[PDB]
RNA sequence: GAGAAAGAGAGUGGCGCGGACGCUACGCCGCGACGAGUAGGAGGGCCGCUGCGGUGAGCCUUGAAGCCUAGGGCGCGGGCCC
RNA sequence: CCACGCGUCCCCCGCGAGCGCACGGGGUCGGCGGCGAUGUCGGCUACCCACCCGACCCGUCUUGAAACACGGACCAAGGAGU
C-alpha cells in the first residue's frame, strides 16, 4: 500500500530537519550572548583601571591564564629532559603551537623549555584565526579539518561544546573542560614567520625570539598564521 | 622534521592465515563478513582465532 | 560447489593468463573474458554467454540450464538469434531479466553482443 | 612603427649561491631600478627572442628563421628593481646578458 | 499567482542584506500570509492501431563507459559572465593598440560590447582601423577622452556581427555603418585641436623612454 | 582516423631520464643497469649534492597512469588469433602487440582480425 | 527546545504554530 | 572535504557560525554611519572656519 | 553523515517491460599521520638464469636461440616488449 | 529583534506549496585565434655539440680516505654461506 510509509518518512525526515533548524538557533544565540559577554569582559579591566586611577591607587589585573607557545627550535640536538616535556606540550614539528592554561606546574614546564619556544598571552583576534584558519581536530585519532560544528559536537557534544565558538569561548575564556576541548585540538601547524625571527637562539628579552613574549605573541601569530 | 620514534610503527598482529586452505579461508571469508557487520564481539574473536597458528590454537580436550 | 571450485581454479586454471600487469580468462563463457568470481563460467550453477554464429551473421546465446550440472554435454543451451541490433539486444536483455537468470551480467552479455554486432558488420 | 618593448637582459637564473634553480629567470630592465618602480611589470608577458639553422613557422606570416621562449614575469626580486620570471621551456644559458624583450600587452592600465 | 516584486532588501555588500532577517519579516508582511494544507504514442495504420514508442533503446553500447561527474556550483558558462571595465576606459577614450596587426595605433573607443571585448574605431579615414572588436587586457588607454555622449552607434552590430566566417571580402553593410558612425565621430575629434594628427600618428618606444616613468 | 581510447588524461612523468648505474660511463664492463652500492665511502649511496641520483620509490607514476601508452592504452602481447577476442571486451582500454616471432601469415590474420575487432595494434605494418 | 528527548513536543508545537 | 578560510570566504563562516553575519552587517552599517558622521562634523566646521 | 543507549518492525481492540561501473574479497575503495640510514634483520618481486611435473588445440624454415642498433616504448628499479 | 497565531489549567508581576540567486561537500566555458604536402608539424626520452650551476675514484680496513693507505691497464667467460 506504502501510503503510510511515505508519509512517515516525510515526518520523520521534517522532524530531523526542524530539529537541525533548532540547534542552528541555539548555536546564534549563543554566539550572541558570547559576544556581550566578551564587550563585558574588554570593558570591566578598563572600567576597573579607570576607578583605581580616579581613586589615586592602581589595579593590577588578572595574571593571565592562557597562553599559546610555539616551538621555534628543530628536532635536532634537544637535552632528554627538554624533549620529553616539548612531547607533554605537543610541540613535535618546529614551528607548532598548542594553547596551555597556567598553573604552577605549567610555569616550571614552559621554564625548563624556555630557549626552544616562544610563548605569550593571545587576544580573542588571536584565538579566532587560530581555530577558524589551522584550527584541526583530533577525531578517532586522525587529523579532520574543521569543516563543520558536527564535526566539534560529535566529540565534545558532552561538554556543551556544540560549536565552533563553543570551542574558542572555552579556550579563551578557559573553563572546566579546557583539558578536553584542548585536547581536542591538533597540534597547530604554522608557517614560518614573514618578516623573519630578529635571533633564534637568544631570550626575547636580549633582543631574541625565545622566552616569554608577553602580549607580543599578537604580533607573531598574525604572521605565521 | 618530527620527533617521532618508528620502533613500534607497525602493528605485528595478523590479517589473514598463512594457510593456503581453501576450508579455513571460507570460513574467514564468512567471518570477516560477520565481524564487520555485526555489532557482536563473538565474531571479532573468532575471526582472530581462525587467524591464529596451530600452536596459538592449542587442542582443547573433552574432559 | 562454487566458492569452493573458484578457490581452486583462481590461481591455477588453464584457461587463465597473466602477462603485462593485466589478467584474463579464456573460457567459453566468460563475458567481459576476466578472472573473476563474477564473470567466470564454468563454476557457477547458472550462466550465460554470447559469442558469434558459425555463420558470419548474428549472436548464439548459450544459457545453462539447472538440472544437468554433471552432465556437460546436456548442459548448454544455445539459441542463434539472426536479426536487427535492436531486437537482439532486446531478446537479450529480456531472456536474462524476466527469467532471472543470473542478473549479475546482463549488461555485460548486452555489451559483448553489441561488440560481435558492430565487429560483424561490415569493415569500413 | 616602432618598438612595443621594454628591454632586459637576463642576468641569471634564480640562484642561491652554491644552488641554482632554472625554473625562474631573473631579469633586470632597462630604466627601472627600483621596487617602487617595478610594479608596472608585474605579470607581463616577457619573451627571449633568438635566430636557429632551419626555418620554422611563424604565425601571422611566412616560415622563417627566428624563434621563442614565452614567459610571464612573476614578482620582483630585491631592492635595485631586478625582477623574477617564469618562462615555459627553462632558458638555455646562452642567454645569459641577452636582450629578452618585456612586452606591454598584459595591461593594467 | 501574483505579480513578482524586486529584492526588498537592498544590497549592502555581496552576500549580505541590509535588513536583518525579523525586519525583512515585518517588509515582506509574512505575518498575514501564512498558507497551510509521455512515452507512447498510438498512431492508425492501415494492422490496427500501433503504439509508436518515441525515446526508443539504444542500437549500441560501447564497450566500456566513463562515469558521471560530481556536481560542482559556482562554474558558469562563458555567456553569462560578469563582465568587468577598468576605471580609465570611458565611452570616449583614445587606446593605443598593442598586439594586432594594427600594433601600435591609436583609436576611438565606442562601447563595451556583449561579450567581454572592446567596440573600436580610430576612424578609417585616419589610421585605417575599421569597426574592430578588440580586447580589454591588450590594449593601453591613454587619458584623452572626447564627449561621444550624444552619437548613435547602430544597435545592431553585436559579437554575432563581428564573428568570423570561414578570401576575405568587406560587406556593403560594413561599409555603410562605416560611413554612418564616421559621420558622428569625426566631426568631434576635428573639434579637439591636433587630434587628427595624433590619431594618424603611431605609438613607439624609443631610447630614454620607459612606461614606467611616463604617464598617459 | 585511429582508434581512439575510452578516456586520454595528461601522463606526467616524474623523470623521463634513466637511472645509470653509478660509473658506468667510466669503464665498459659496467653496464648501465641500476645497481644500488653498498660502498662505505661512496659518494652515490650518501646522495652528495650533483651526483648520479637514486631510484626511489617517489619517482613512482600515477596508479592512473601507469604502464600507458602515450596513445592512452595498455599494451598487451599477443601470440595468435584466439588472443584476440580476449581484448574484444577491453577494447577502449588495452592495445595488443603481436610477438617478436610470430611469423608474416600469421601476423597477417591478427591484423585483419584486430581490424574486425577494433583494436588497436601498435605495430600493424610489422614485416608486411 | 533544541536538544531532542526533552524537546520534541516544544518542536511539535512550533511546528504547529507555523500553521 | 577541501578546507575553505572561514576567514576569506564567508558563507563557509557563516556555516560554523551563523552569529558572523550579523555582526558583519552591523558593523558594516556602523562604519557607514560613523563615516558620513565625520563627513558632516568636517563639512560644518569648515562652514564654521569660513565664516 | 547523523551532536544525543536503541526499529524508514509487524498484528489485536477503542499506458510504456526500463535502471552506468563494480566484487582477480589475496579484490576494490575511503580517511589520516608518516618517508634519513652503515653493520644487521625482515617483507614483496607480473626482476633475472638453468632444468623437471603440469599447461597455453603456445611460437617457429612465410625464419627459433644468439648478436648489433642515431628506431618506438613501458617500469621508481631489478628488467622487459615491439 | 533568529520575536508573531488561536483555546484553556497553574503562579508572581510534528508533512504548505512552488520557482530562483548563490563567497555553499576540490574547474569549467551552453568562449575563441592562427597554420598546415615538399617542407613543415610533434617525439620529454635515445646520438653529437654548446652554455650556467653542481661535481675529487672506486672497492676496502678505519675514530676519520680524494688521499703521499693497499688492490684495479682493458675486455670476454668461470668465480665464493653449499
Ligand atoms: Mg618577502
Ligand atoms: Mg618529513
Ligand atoms: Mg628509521
Ligand atoms: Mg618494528
Ligand atoms: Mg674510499
Ligand atoms: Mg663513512
Ligand atoms: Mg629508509
Ligand atoms: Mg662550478
Ligand atoms: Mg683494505
Ligand atoms: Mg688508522
Ligand atoms: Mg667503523
Ligand atoms: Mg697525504
Ligand atoms: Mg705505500
Ligand atoms: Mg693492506
Ligand atoms: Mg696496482
Amino acid at each position: 500500500n506504502f501510503a503510510e510509509l511515505k508519509i512517515k518518512r516525510l515526518r520523520k525526515k521534517f522532524a530531523q530537519k526542524m530539529l537541525r533548524k533548532a540547534r542552528r538557533k541555539l548555536i546564534y544565540e549563543k554566539a550572541k550572548h558570547y559576544h556581550k559577554e566578551y564587550r563585558q569582559m574588554y570593558r570591566t579591566e578598563i572600567r576597573m583601571a579607570r576607578m583605581a586611577r580616579k581613586a589615586g591607587n592602581f589595579y593590577v589585573p588578572a595574571e593571565p591564564k592562557l597562553a599559546f607557545v610555539i616551538r621555534i627550535r628543530g628536532i635536532n640536538g634537544v637535552s632528554p629532559k627538554v624533549r620529553k616535556v616539548l612531547q607533554l606540550l605537543r610541540l613535535r614539528q618546529i614551528f607548532n603551537g598548542t594553547f596551555v592554561k597556567l598553573n604552577k606546574a605549567s610555569i616550571n614546564m614552559l621554564r625548563i623549555v624556555e630557549p626552544y619556544i616562544a610563548w605569550g598571552y593571545p587576544n580573542l583576534k588571536s584565538v579566532n584565526e587560530l581555530i577558524y584558519k589551522r584550527g584541526y581536530g583530533k577525531i578517532n585519532k586522525k587529523r579532520i579539518a574543521l569543516t563543520d560544528n558536527t564535526l566539534i559536537a560529535r566529540s565534545l557534544g558532552k561538554y556543551n561544546i556544540i560549536c565552533m565558538e563553543d570551542l574558542i569561548h572555552e579556550i579563551y575564556t578557559v573553563g572546566k573542560h579546557f583539558k578536553e576541548a584542548n585536547n581536542f585540538l591538533w597540534p597547530f601547524k604554522l608557517s614560518s614567520p614573514r618578516g623573519g625571527m630578529k635571533k633564534k637562539t637568544t631570550h626575547f628579552v636580549e633582543g631574541g625570539d625565545a622566552g616569554n613574549r608577553e602580549d607580543q605573541i599578537n604580533r607573531l601569530i598574525r604572521r605565521m598564521n | 622534521g618530527v620527533d617521532i620514534r618508528h620502533n613500534k610503527d607497525r602493528k605485528v598482529r595478523r590479517k589473514e592465515p598463512k594457510s593456503q586452505d581453501i576450508y579455513l579461508r571460507l570460513l574467514v571469508k564468512l567471518y570477516r563478513f560477520l565481524a564487520r557487520r555485526t555489532n557482536s564481539t563473538f565474531n571479532q574473536v573468532v575471526l582472530k582465532r581462525l587467524f591464529m597458528s596451530r600452536t596459538n590454537r592449542p587442542p582443547l580436550s573433552l574432559s | 560447489s562454487a566458492h569452493l571450485q573458484w578457490m581452486v581454479v583462481r590461481n591455477c586454471s588453464s584457461f587463465l593468463i597473466k602477462r603485462n600487469k593485466q589478467t584474463y580468462s579464456t573460457e567459453p563463457n566468460n563475458l567481459k573474458a576476466r578472472n573473476s568470481f563474477r564473470y567466470n563460467g564454468l563454476i557457477h550453477r547458472k550462466t550465460v554467454g554470447v559469442e558469434p554464429a558459425a555463420d558470419g551473421k548474428g549472436v548464439v546465446v548459450v544459457m545453462k540450464r539447472r538440472s544437468g550440472q554433471r552432465k556437460p554435454a546436456t548442459s548448454y543451451v544455445r539459441t542463434t538469434i539472426n536479426k536487427n541490433a535492436r531486437a537482439t539486444l532486446s531478446s537479450i536483455r529480456h531472456m536474462i531479466r524476466k527469467n532471472k537468470y543470473h542478473p549479475d551480467l546482463r549488461m555485460a552479455a548486452i555489451r559483448r553482443a553489441s561488440a560481435i554486432l558492430r565487429s560483424q558488420k561490415p569493415v569500413m | 612603427s616602432g618598438r612595443l618593448w621594454c628591454k632586459a637582459i637576463f642576468a641569471g637564473y634564480k640562484r642561491g649561491l652554491r644552488n641554482q634553480r632554472e625554473h625562474t629567470a631573473l631579469l633586470k630592465i632597462e630604466g627601472v631600478y627600483a621596487r617602487d618602480e617595478t610594479e608596472f611589470y608585474l605579470g607581463k608577458r616577457c619573451a627571449y627572442v633568438y635566430k636557429a639553422k632551419n626555418n620554422t613557422v611563424t604565425p601571422g606570416g611566412k616560415p622563417n628563421k627566428t624563434r621563442v621562449i614565452w614567459g610571464k614575469v612573476t614578482r620582483a626580486h630585491g631592492n635595485s628593481g631586478m625582477v623574477r620570471a617564469k618562462f615555459r621551456s627553462n632558458l638555455p644559458a646562452k642567454a645569459i646578458g641577452h636582450r629578452i624583450r618585456v612586452m606591454l600587452y598584459p595591461s593594467r592600465i | 499567482k501574483g505579480k513578482p516584486h524586486c529584492s526588498r532588501n537592498p544590497v549592502l555588500v555581496r552576500g549580505i542584506g541590509r535588513y536583518s532577517r525579523s525586519a525583512m519579516y515585518s517588509r515582506k508582511a509574512l505575518y498575514k500570509r501564512k498558507y497551510a494544507a509521455l512515452a507512447t504514442v498510438t498512431k492508425p495504420v492501415g494492422g490496427g492501431t500501433r503504439v509508436v514508442k518515441l525515446r526508443k533503446m539504444p542500437r549500441y553500447y560501447p564497450t566500456e563507459d566513463v562515469p558521471r561527474k560530481l556536481l560542482s556550483h559556482g562554474k558558469k558558462p562563458f555567456s553569462q559572465h560578469v563582465r568587468k571595465l577598468r576605471a580609465s576606459i570611458t565611452p570616449g577614450t583614445i587606446l593605443i593598440i598593442l598586439t594586432g596587426r594594427h600594433r601600435g595605433k591609436r583609436v576611438v573607443f565606442l562601447k563595451q560590447l556583449s561579450s567581454g571585448l572592446l567596440l573600436v574605431t580610430g576612424p578609417l579615414s585616419l589610421n585605417r582601423v575599421p569597426l574592430r572588436r578588440t580586447h580589454q587586457k591588450f590594449v593601453i588607454a591613454t587619458s584623452t577622452k572626447i564627449d561621444i555622449s550624444g552619437v548613435k552607434i547602430p544597435k545592431h552590430l553585436t559579437d554575432a556581427y563581428f564573428k568570423k566566417k570561414k578570401k576575405y571580402e568587406i560587406t556593403e553593410q560594413r561599409k555603410v555603418d562605416q560611413k554612418a558612425v564616421d559621420s558622428q565621430i569625426l566631426p568631434k575629434i576635428k573639434a579637439v585641436p591636433q587630434l587628427q594628427g595624433y590619431l594618424r600618428s603611431v605609438f613607439a618606444l624609443t631610447n630614454g623612454v620607459y612606461p614606467h616613468k611616463l604617464v598617459f | 582516423a585511429a582508434l581512439r581510447p575510452l578516456v586520454k588524461p595528461k601522463i606526467v612523468k616524474k623523470r623521463t631520464k634513466k637511472f645509470i648505474r653509478h660509473q658506468s660511463d667510466r669503464y665498459v664492463k659496467i653496464k648501465r643497469n641500476w645497481r644500488k652500492p653498498r660502498g662505505i665511502d661512496n659518494r652515490v649511496r650518501r646522495r652528495f649534492k650533483g651526483q648520479i641520483l637514486m631510484p626511489n620509490i617517489g619517482y613512482g607514476s600515477n596508479k592512473k597512469t601507469k604502464h600507458m601508452l602515450p596513445s592512452g592504452f595498455r599494451k598487451f602481447l599477443v601470440h595468435n588469433v584466439k588472443e584476440l577476442e580476449v581484448l574484444l571486451m577491453c577494447n577502449k582500454s588495452y592495445c595488443a602487440e603481436i610477438a617478436h616471432n610470430v611469423s608474416s601469415k600469421n601476423r597477417k590474420a591478427i591484423v585483419e582480425r584486430a581490424a574486425q575487432l577494433a583494436i588497436r595494434v601498435t605495430n600493424p605494418n610489422a614485416r608486411l | 527546545i533544541a536538544h531532542p528527548k526533552l524537546g520534541r513536543r516544544a518542536r511539535a508545537r512550533i511546528a504547529r504554530g507555523l500553521r | 572535504v577541501l578546507k575553505k578560510n572561514p576567514l576569506k570566504n564567508l558563507r563557509i563562516m557563516l556555516k560554523l557560525n551563523p552569529y558572523a553575519k550579523t555582526m558583519r552587517r552591523n558593523t558594516i552599517l556602523r562604519q557607514a554611519r560613523n563615516h558620513k558622521l565625520r563627513v558632516e562634523r568636517a563639512a560644518a566646521a569648515l562652514a564654521a572656519k569660513s565664516d
